[PDB]
DNA sequence: TTTTTTTCGTCTTCGGCAAT
DNA sequence: ATTGCCGAAGACGAAAAAA
């Protein structure tokens, strides 16, 4: 019976003495004892199931957190908290939900909630400030105790929700992973007690995984809409935080003047003299861009720009690379933002596009995603197939569109592209892309031919035209 | 009562007149069905006759039994007009005509073993060259003369009826081919002559359209033409490809042209004469 | 078949048959449509009056009796051939004599029925001739009568009016069809009800 | 069946209420399409009788047939009638008025008949109903309702003073069954 | 001759429950068929013992009820004898109140000092004047040689009198109604009249004068015996009606032979002292004045022995007759009520009052002012008289099937019974309200009076949905006229700021008995509003009284916050505890109970009882605790029923589907 | 003029890809064998037997 | 001067390209 | 069929200007 039962820490490993010989481990693997990785401590279902149990002797009896109101969230947030206090630690640890519907919002109640001495991770000091722009019903005496904790300074019980922190290694003064062992854990280095991770798919990385992987960590959370990169590390994020608890929040669900009815669509663009000699015998990153200049599908992008302009919606179009950002945008001579475009500028043609009719079309850059508030539009290009995240173009899809007034109810009121070059590297992302956006519900097709791309004045005219391009994409 | 002949008799009028080429007569007929009528019938032309012939009985489904064996007295006559008669068009006619005759169950099955008549169905059956529009009649026929015998415990034509074992070649063809139509006719002559003697016998499709536009690529087969010996030589050999159709490219400042090879002897010939 | 059906098939026998030049003919569909009649159900009866100028008579009395049907009949109609009541000399039919034989057979095979269960059924005529004033109220009382009964009275107007009979069928619920071409009767009788 | 014959004015709630899809999407595609129905069954029993067509709609009462003898104009104007739909709030008084001018002229032995399908609560009409429901009786035009899901007082006395028809129905099938109970004849 | 299936099946039972000779309790429907059956259930006991032959009185709440108890009676007798009568030769007749019979002997001597009580004496007085000799220019002009003429005899038993009728008749002929039945009462089997009169002790020793034999009580409506006894129990005294007396004794010369240290005006004068001296002294604001106050103050400012106090209270008496026989020969009682005030006051009754004073009027340089009282804290013992052996009782409510809170209230075990055949559960629906999703936080109700954002959403919000989908006539209860108000901005709104807009009718202070009608009219003849209809109403208000129409005037009641009550830091407070010290369990059975009989009897009357249907709906956070112990209507009435539940994720379409399958039936 | 006569396979293409099978015909193995020749930027003479791995070397190509 | 704004520099994910 | 050594691109503090 476990009424004695001691249990120990070396360097990332737990070893139990005496033991009550526990379920689902190997036995006298080097000593008579069980021995298992930290980071096991999370398969508490495994002992559950057999009904067997563990005390934590080595408690700490200090002061916590009580914030006892309350707030609204949307309907499947609400579910999905109710589901949280229903499943428990055993069988619960990551929610999947876009970077414009409230996430802010379940972290800070997620923490009132769980009510624990919590530590707070994110990627941004803008996501920190937005969450305090969220915590003010909860927090203490409203501006007298929330500060912040990062490589300038750290003070006061509570802040951007519980004392928030970021994930950085650079040096001594990063945040998170230079102090892994000085405070978090109930059960050993016994200080603190829950884990929220905000943007959570940026822990998983390899020197990242460590942070994670060298504590027990009783209790976590994660919240995020990219959720993996393109190689799809996911399976190790079960272990690492959690199992995930929630995923959909489909637009199917929210119609009727809710938000915004997306008819998906890829386009598949034929490939003109010259650029695939070049594409073809290039096998270096310059070959990117002869896929997405390809001036029949540069064509297509134009015919698209002009159809919704003339028809007034807003668009907002996407380009993964700085190069062909400024080579489209400054050809079709609407507004481009990325990096090196000042605060300043950036909020005036983000003003400019959101209230003056006259500004409906934008270029931007990678910017935008991961911790950026990207204006609202009813139209979305992407120029490439990019190799970045599938789910990261639905979370910026999601983000950036909404319903087009009047038609706020209807079967589609907004519009999303991804341009494809035919016959090139750019075409393999597809079969991934169409399973992963049908599957989170989108209506998606696959458009083919513009034979009335035949009926009006494009670029491109001319061979000689495409030559004048070639020459300075070879170059 | 003195109505009903100058009635039903301008209808025998009009299917008289446009009787010989196409296929009027199938709708008319009909009206005319209803109201010894194949005695009579029987001097009046072929064509037209039969039809009224095929569907009379059809259309008898008391009186009516009297009906039907007035209909088997002279059978005879209608089997004898019906070889004798023997396009595809006709052919329909006879089959279908037998066809129907037998569904009456009229037809004596002596005398119907022993005919050209069943030997001229299995012969369109074997025959590759038969249309779609043949073989649905003639396999219509066997399934009926099949039908026709509820018994075959007296039934002579239960033998000859096993011509459709010479059939299998035939599906092997057509099941070759893609000939959907003519294979499911053969299923239906198998199972139906089981059934008479069987008591004796023992998105995720968008990448499949483009999977099967990966199987069409172009390029054509092909000859091509040099050295000309002077301007009027390629233009006469390049009109004389254009009126045939097959010029894949010409360049006339070349003095070069190419034909797909379907045209390569109507050019050889032509360069040869002229 | 659980239901037993009665289904009274009046003929409307004047001379306006003339007109139709055949009555032959008439008879010979009306006896298919009532072997395919009978053939349906086990249960299905059939009974046949005759509307005659003078006056209504039973034509016949289960289809194993088709055969006796059919020759009853043939043999029925014969007689009624006479030459009183001769071509358009008398316009109207008797149908109100008709209905009325019809509606007491059906009582009475109603209530034999009544021993067992429910019997349905249904009058249907063949009407050649006119209605007449002087008609009215007879034929309106039968026709009354079969309403309350909730007897269906259809009929076929091969040629005439017979506004009445018309009426006859609104009142009853039943079906009412002035046939254009007359020697598609076979058809009308088995598609029309 | 004939021996009298009969004159009928078909009222209809074409109010807002009436858009509801809670019977046939919104009541008033269910009313009609089984009104129509309902036409052609009652003139063939009747085959001698009258009917004229009325709506309530926008606070007023709108003609959509003449009172006439053949069926074909008051299918016909219930075919036109659907795309035009439903909006506002009744107007009762007016509608019986009109009745009330056309029914008032009719000869001694034919019956006076109101028609009315009601989905609303009340209706805008200022004059007072009781001195015309008195008058509706001594006239001898009557009165029926059938209401959807609906027993306001006023409407039901109306239809019992003037002869005794007040008829509640929940679905397609018993709107059917009502409007074959009236299609059914009068005594004479 | 016959009478119901259910009165045969339950007539022995009846029979033995009234064998007991003290008392009973028996279980009758929400209003409808009760009184009838009743009726019908005495008619096996009208003669039980004819060498003696009990009588019936029936105790009712308001005058419009009395008539609906008349009219159902005098449809069951249809005459006195077997000349026209088949089921009971009975005589019966309504009274009430001579304040309300008689108007003009309220209107001919208006004078603050001027008692209903007085005025009878007032009118014998001038009738015996006049009788004397003084009827050439004394009669009050309501009694004379009418009061015992055979036209004036007739019509109360050939009739069978309704009070309203009586005082039709009573106008115009210009004879005093009231003496006239008060005359009448011994001849009549059966009478009905106020439970304000028969609960005190007093009135019911001179109601049994006029009944002259023993006698059952039947309280129908019982739960309301205890508010009406502890009220009309209590005595008070008013310093207006003191300064009064004073006037009217120096006005008849006083006396001429009290001793030079006394006189009766100086004892008065000492009396004034010890009540004046506490309106200074004591309350404005507020009150905790016990009986233990008083004498200190009396004892002090006197420096007295008895023998002094008790030729004091005499000499009082002394004056008092006086001025009783002065006021005689005037004919048109405050040196009575002092005589007696004084008397209690000196003497006890520390067994059944206590004594409080409470704030006066100012305010204003008014008269009124503190007001000083002989308040019963508790009902128990101003009720034992009823079941003392002149007579029996017997009491119901409709419902009562939980049984134990009337046993709590009487600290006696009736004899138990279920006295008729119940319909289906099915025909009700009894639907709660509270909130459709997790984020609909805005009823916590700590502070339900004060929540602007609690108001504003389901409970304003949740109404306007329910009454725009389900579209009948619907009334809308409320705690407060404060909450009514808020809830429905209306055409006169408390605020700019109010969340309901739709066309709905008041119902507010200051009622009228005629514009009462004007709304029930409106809501019985169309549209949503009206007086039960789109109506708003504080449930303790006149709308509980309802309409006797045939027509299903009422659909759905949606009460807006569960009908609950308080305690005042007075008495009240005293009786609180008192009930905690017996019975600890005393808030759920002194208030919350008591408060949803309240909810009851509104929702009984709508729906009426099992000849009719309906449904009725409760908006609170705390409304699982009024679900137990059977407390609403929703409780059992007979096993067979197949229960009355009304959990559902839906109330609204819920009902709507109910409504059609109502429609269905 | 009907001098001389060539039995090839002539490939119509756009102007993206004939530009891959000059490339396939050069820097390849076993090969140059491929084109006979470029009659037009669209068309080209080409192979016979080479055809078949022409179009089957482009499909495994990008 | 203090305080603020830019560029520089370090750590790390990811797509090729040789080399065992 | 695996290890192992570039180049490219992005993110966070911190040093260096600039006032």
């Amino acid at each position: 019976i476990p009424m004695d039962l001691f249990d120990f820490y070396e360097q990332m490993d737990k070893d139990e003495e005496e033991e009550e010989e526990t379920q689902t481990v190997s036995f006298e693997v080097k000593q008579e004892m069980i021995e298992e990785l930290q980071k096991r401590c999370i398969h508490l279902e495994y002992p559950l199931l057999a009904e067997y149990d563990f005390r934590n002797d080595s408690v700490n009896p200090d002061i916590n957190i009580d914030l006892k109101p309350t707030a609204v969230l949307r309907p499947y947030q609400e579910k999905s908290l109710r589901k949280m206090f229903g499943n428990g630690r055993a069988r619960s640890g990551v929610i999947v939900l876009p970077c414009g519907a409230g996430k802010s919002l379940v972290g800070v109640t997620a923490a009132c909630t769980v009510r624990k001495r919590c530590l707070v991770l994110g990627n941004s000091a803008v996501s920190v400030e937005q969450w305090k722009a969220q915590f003010k019903m909860w927090s203490t005496i409203d501006d007298s105790q929330i500060c912040r904790f990062t490589s300038d300074a750290k003070d006061k019980p509570i802040g951007c929700s519980v004392a928030i922190s970021t994930y950085s290694m650079l040096g001594h003064t990063t945040k998170r992973s230079w102090e892994a062992e000085r405070v978090m854990e109930w059960l050993k280095t016994q200080e603190w007690g829950l884990m929220i991770l905000d943007e959570v798919h940026t822990i998983p990385a390899k020197m990242f995984r460590r942070v994670l992987t060298i504590v027990q960590a009783h209790c976590k959370l994660g919240l995020t809409a990219t959720l993996v990169r393109e190689d799809d590390k996911i399976v190790d994020l079960n272990f690492l935080i959690g199992p995930k608890l929630y995923e959909a929040n489909w637009m199917e669900l929210q119609n009727n003047g809710y938000i915004a009815k997306v008819q998906c669509a890829e386009v598949w663009c034929p490939m003109s003299p010259e650029f695939y000699r070049e594409y073809v015998a290039i096998k270096t990153k310059k070959r990117i861009l002869l896929y997405t200049m390809n001036p029949n599908k540069f064509r297509a992008c134009q015919f698209l720009i002009k159809f919704h302009e003339r028809r007034n919606d807003k668009i907002i179009v996407f380009a993964d690379n700085v190069f062909a950002l400024k080579e489209y945008a400054i050809r079709l001579n609407k507004p481009y933002i990325y990096g090196p475009t000042s605060q300043g500028e950036r909020m005036q043609i983000l003003q400019n596009f959101k209230h003056n009719p006259k500004i409906n079309t934008i270029f931007i850059s990678k910017v935008g995603d991961t911790s950026f508030d990207l204006p609202e539009a009813n139209v979305l290009i992407q120029i490439s197939s990019h190799g970045g995240s599938r789910r990261q173009e639905a979370q910026r899809l999601g983000r950036v569109l909404r319903a087009k007034k009047g038609m706020v109810a209807e079967e589609y009121n907004a519009f999303f592209y991804s341009l494809v070059s035919q016959d090139t590297q750019e075409m393999a992302y597809s079969t991934k892309r169409q399973r992963f956006l049908v599957d989170q519900g989108y209506s998606f097709k696959v458009i083919t031919k513009l034979a009335g791309m035949e009926e009006e004045d494009l670029a491109f005219s001319t061979k000689e035209e495409q030559q004048q391009l070639l020459q300075k994409v070879l170059a | 009562p003195g109505v009903l002949d100058r009635l039903y008799g301008h209808p025998a009028t009009c299917l008289a007149v446009f009787r010989e080429l196409p296929s009027l007569a199938k709708n008319w007929v009909m009206r005319m069905l209803f109201l010894k009528k194949e005695f009579s019938k029987a001097q009046e032309e072929s064509t037209g006759l039969l039809s009224g012939l095929r569907i009379w009985h059809t259309q008898l489904l008391n009186l009516r039994i009297a009906l039907l064996g007035g209909g088997k007295a002279w059978s005879d006559d209608t089997s004898q007009l019906g070889p004798d008669k023997h396009v595809l068009h006709f052919m329909v006619g006879s089959p279908s005509a037998a066809v129907s005759q037998d569904l009456a169950q009229l037809l004596s099955q002596a005398g119907l073993m022993k005919s050209t008549e069943p030997g001229e169905p299995p012969c369109i059956t074997s025959a590759g060259f038969q249309f779609l529009l043949l073989d649905t009649p003639a396999q219509l026929w066997y399934f009926m003369l099949q039908y026709l015998q509820t018994a075959q415990s007296r039934g002579m034509d239960l033998v000859e009826i096993l011509s459709f074992l010479f059939q299998l070649s035939f599906s092997t063809l057509g099941k070759d081919y893609s000939v959907e139509g003519m294979s499911d006719s053969l299923l239906n002559f198998l199972q139906h002559l089981r059934e008479f003697g069987l008591v004796f016998q023992r998105t995720d499709q968008i990448r499949l359209w483009e999977l099967e536009r990966d199987r069409l690529r172009f390029t054509e087969g092909v000859l091509y033409n040099q050295f000309l010996s002077q301007v009027d030589f390629e233009l006469l050999l390049a009109h004389a490809r254009e009126l045939g159709v097959l010029v894949f490219e010409n360049s006339a400042k070349r003095l070069m042209v190419v034909t797909p090879a379907g045209h390569s002897d109507v050019k050889r010939f032509w360069k040869r004469q002229k | 078949e659980d239901e037993l059906n009665l289904l009274v098939i009046v003929v409307d026998a004047n001379p306006i048959w003339w007109g139709k030049q055949t009555l032959s003919k008439c008879i010979d569909a009306v006896m298919v449509l009532g072997n395919s009649h009978l053939f349906m159900n086990r249960s299905n009866k059939l009974a046949v009056i005759a509307s005659h100028i003078q006056e209504s008579r039973f034509l016949y009395p289960k289809y194993e009796l088709l055969t006796s049907a059919n020759e009853v009949i043939v043999e029925e109609i014969k007689d009624l051939m006479t030459k009183s009541d001769i071509k358009g000399q008398h316009t109207e039919t008797l149908l109100a004599g008709s209905l009325a034989k019809a509606l007491c057979y059906i009582h009475r095979m109603n209530k034999e029925v009544k021993d067992n269960q429910e019997m349905k059924s249904r009058i249907l005529v063949i009407k050649a001739a006119e209605d007449s004033a002087l008609q009215y109220m007879n034929f309106m009382n039968v026709i009354f009568a079969a309403q309350k009964q909730n007897i269906l009275i259809d009929a076929c107007v091969l040629d005439s009016d017979s506004g009445l009979l018309q009426q006859a069928c609104d009142i009853t619920g039943g079906l009412y069809l002035k046939v254009p071409q007359m020697p598609s009767l076979l058809q009308y009788l088995l598609w029309v009800f | 069946r004939l021996g009298m014959m009969r004159h009928l004015y078909v009222v209809v709630d074409g109010s807002r209420t009436m858009e509801d899809q809670d019977l046939k999407p919104n009541r008033l595609t269910c009313t009609l399409k089984l009104l129509e129905y309902f036409v052609e069954e009652y003139f063939d029993q009747n085959p001698i009788s009258q009917i004229g067509i009325i709506v309530t709609k926008s606070k007023r009462a709108e003609k959509l047939t003449e009172l006439s003898g053949n069926p074909r104009k008051h299918i016909t104007s219930l075919k036109k009638a659907v795309d035009m739909t439903c909006h506002g709030e009744p107007s009762l008084y007016n509608s019986l008025s009109i009745a009330m001018q056309t029914l008032k002229h009719m000869p001694g032995h034919t019956s006076r008949e109101v028609l009315i399908i009601f989905s609303s609560l009340t209706t805008c009409d200022p004059s007072n109903i009781y001195d015309l429901i008195k008058t509706l009786k001594a006239a001898k035009i009557r009165v029926s309702v059938i209401g959807l899901s609906a027993e306001v007082r006023v409407c039901t006395v109306l239809a019992r003073e003037t002869g005794g028809t007040y008829h509640v129905i929940l679905d397609e099938s018993h709107y059917k069954e009502l409007l074959t109970h009236h299609v059914s004849p009068p005594p004479a | 001759d016959y009478i119901y299936p259910e009165q045969f099946s339950y007539m022995r039972e009846l029979k033995r429950t009234l064998d007991a000779k003290g008392h009973g309790v028996l279980e009758m429907p929400s209003g409808t068929g009760k009184t009838v059956s009743l009726l019908a259930l005495i008619m096996a006991y009208q003669r039980a013992y004819p060498l003696e032959v009990t009588k019936l009185i029936y105790c009712s709440r308001t005058v419009p009820e009395i008539e609906k108890v008349i009219e159902e009676l005098r449809k069951l007798l249809n005459f006195y004898e077997k000349q026209e009568g088949e089921k009971l030769p009975f005589l019966g007749l309504a009274l009430s109140s001579r304040k309300n019979l008689c108007i003009h002997p309220e209107v001919t001597p208006l004078r603050f000092g001027k008692d209903v009580d007085g005025k009878c004496h007032s009118l014998t007085a001038s009738y015996v004047r006049a009788q004397y000799q003084h009827d050439t220019s004394l009669p009050h002009c309501r009694f004379y040689e009418e009061f015992d003429a055979h036209g004036r005899e007739v019509p109360l038993p050939a009739g069978i009198y309704n009070l309203d009728d009586l005082k039709a008749l009573g106008r115009r002929q210009g004879w005093c109604p009231y003496f006239l039945a008060r005359y009448s009462i011994l001849h009549a089997n059966v009478v009905v009249y106020s439970y304000h009169y028969l609960l005190d002790p007093k009135i019911a020793d001179l109601v049994s004068k006029e009944l002259a034999r023993k006698a059952v009580v039947v309280f129908d409506e019982a739960h309301n015996i205890d508010n009406v006894c502890i009220d009309s129990m209590s005595v008070n005294l008013t310093r207006r009606t003191l300064d009064r007396c004073q006037g009217n004794l120096e006005t008849l010369q006083k006396t001429v032979l009290r001793i030079k240290e006394t006189d009766e005006q100086r004892l008065r004068d000492e009396y004034r002292r010890l009540v004046e001296g506490l309106r200074e002294a004591s309350a404005a604001r507020e009150t905790d004045a016990h009986l233990a106050n008083p004498v200190l103050p009396d004892e002090v400012l006197q420096e007295a022995v008895p023998g002094s106090i008790r030729t004091a209270e005499h000499f009082l008496g002394f004056l008092r007759r006086l001025l009783e026989y002065v006021k005689w020969r005037l004919r048109v009682f405050s040196p009575l009520t002092l005589l007696a005030n004084f008397a209690t006051l000196v003497s006890t009754y520390a067994k059944g009052f206590t004594i409080i004073i409470e704030p006066f009027d100012d305010r204003t340089p008014t008269i009124a002012n503190p007001i000083l009282h002989f308040s019963c804290m508790d009902a128990s013992l101003a009720i034992k008289p009823v079941f003392e052996r002149f007579q029996s009782v017997i009491i119901t409510s409709g419902t009562l099937s939980p049984l134990d809170i009337y046993p709590k209230i009487l600290d006696f075990h009736p004899v138990t019974m279920a006295t008729f055949t119940m319909t289906l559960a099915r025909v009700c629906l009894c639907p709660m309200i509270i909130g459709r999703g997790n984020d609909q936080v805005a009823i916590s109700s700590k502070f339900e009076t004060r929540e602007d954002i609690a108001v504003i959403r389901n409970y304003g919000n949740l109404l306007l949905e329910m009454s725009a989908v389900v579209p009948d006539g619907i009334v809308a209860f409320f705690t407060s006229y404060q909450y009514m108000e808020s809830t429905v901005a209306s055409w006169y709104e408390q605020g700019i700021l109010e969340n309901i807009q739709r066309n709905k009718l008041l119902f507010i202070e200051t009622q009228d008995g005629a514009e009462t009608s004007v709304a029930l009219e409106k809501y019985q003849e169309a549209c949503e509003n009206g007086r039960g209809a789109i109506l708003l109403s504080v449930a303790r208000g006149k709308v509980s009284e309802g309409i006797d129409f045939v027509h299903h005037y009422g659909r759905a009641v949606i009460m807006f916050g569960v009908p609950y009550v308080y305690t005042q830091s007075r008495i009240l407070k005293a009786r609180l505890e008192y009930l905690r010290d017996q019975f600890q369990i005393r808030e759920n059975d002194f208030l919350t109970f008591d408060a949803m009989r309240h909810a009851a009897q509104c929702v009984g009357r709508a729906i009426r009882g099992k000849t009719d249907y309906g449904l009725m709906v409760f908006a609170d956070k705390r409304f699982a605790r009024g679900d137990k112990r059977g407390k609403l209507p929703r409780w059992i009435q007979e096993h067979l029923t197949d229960a009355n539940l009304n959990l559902t994720v839906d109330e609204g379409v819920q009902v709507a589907k109910y409504f059609l399958r109502q429609m269905a039936q | 003029m009907v001098n001389v006569l060539k039995g090839v396979l002539i490939e119509c293409d756009p102007a993206m890809k004939q530009f891959l099978l000059y490339l396939d015909e050069s820097n390849a193995l076993g090969k140059k064998f491929i084109i006979q020749d470029i009659d037009d930027t669209h068309v080209f003479v080409i192979a016979e037997l080479v055809n078949v791995l022409q179009e089957r070397v482009g499909e495994l190509m990008d």
